[PDB]
């Protein structure tokens, strides 16, 4: 199993947010932790993804592009991963140092965002996801948001997408399994954007309520997620 | 600056 000994041996370990779990749950606080995480696993994103099977083949702005367009994403699937098997779902593990209890969700002024991810946790439970078709859904969200008007290299894209469908159905070998799984993919997509909604909103008036953006998180935030919510730049669904 | 960082 060739594909899936590579996915394993790329997976990143633990990220931590650097958050000080003595003050209180402050709005300010929570956020900028969790902004602070958010430019720490785009570090281990980059380096997953550059060693993933066929990514170099892109084009080098459409593979900059891509991991920018589907950050909010993979990260919300890995944590819904992380929050089931550490703590089976019971709170948000964005985290070990930045667990979400309910309060926190509160505090973080994203609840219903918040509710949506431990349901998506759940889901892992629910359908018994194995460990393997996590890694392959995982590297699929990847290859799952693209601009209307295509990449720079569109062709190798749609080879590369079609070469991961592809594993996920040599891993699945039930046309059963495909519907829930791509059901279950798709259910991502709807919460990255409220995320990405909500993080640009948070941007726009983040000197007024003290939150702090690192530099490149407010580039991505300012440069690319506009595009995302301006329509230019779509999640390629497979339902609906 | 992400390419900044990207392409290093
Ligand atoms: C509010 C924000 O800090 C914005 S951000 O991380 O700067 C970010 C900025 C741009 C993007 F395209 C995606 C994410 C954020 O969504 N952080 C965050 C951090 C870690 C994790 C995890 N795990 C997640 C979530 F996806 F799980 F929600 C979200």
């Amino acid at each position: 199993p060739i594909f899936l000994n590579v996915l394993e041996a790329i997976e990143p370990g633990v990220v931590c947010a650097g958050h000080d779990n003595n003050q209180p749950d402050s709005f300010a606080a929570l956020l900028s932790s969790l902004n602070e995480l958010g430019e720490r696993q785009l570090v281990h994103v980059v380096k997953w993804a550059k060693a993933l099977p066929g990514f170099r083949n892109l084009h080098v702005d459409d593979q900059m592009a891509v991991i920018q367009y589907s950050l909010m994403g993979l990260m919300v699937f890995a944590m819904g991963w992380r929050s089931f098997t550490n703590v089976n779902s019971a709170m948000l593990y964005f985290a070990p140092d930045l667990v979400f209890n309910e309060y926190r969700m509160h505090k973080s002024r994203m609840y219903s965002q918040c509710v949506r991810m431990r349901h998506l946790s759940q889901e892992f439970g629910w359908l018994q996801i194995t460990p393997q078709e996590f890694l392959c859904m995982k590297a699929l969200l990847l290859f799952s948001i693209i601009p209307v008007d295509g990449l720079k290299n569109q062709k190798f894209f749609d080879e590369l997408r079609m070469n991961y469908i592809k594993e996920l159905d040599r891993i699945i070998a039930c046309s059963r399994r495909f519907y829930q799984l791509t059901k279950l993919l798709d259910s991502v997509q709807p919460i990255a954007r409220e995320l990405h909604q909500f993080t640009f909103d948070l941007l726009i008036k983040s000197h007024m309520v003290s939150v702090d953006f690192p530099e490149m998180m407010a580039e991505i935030i300012s440069v690319q997620v506009p595009k995302i919510l301006s329509g230019k730049v779509k999640p390629i669904y497979f339902h609906t | 600056s992400f390419r900044d960082w990207y392409t290093s």
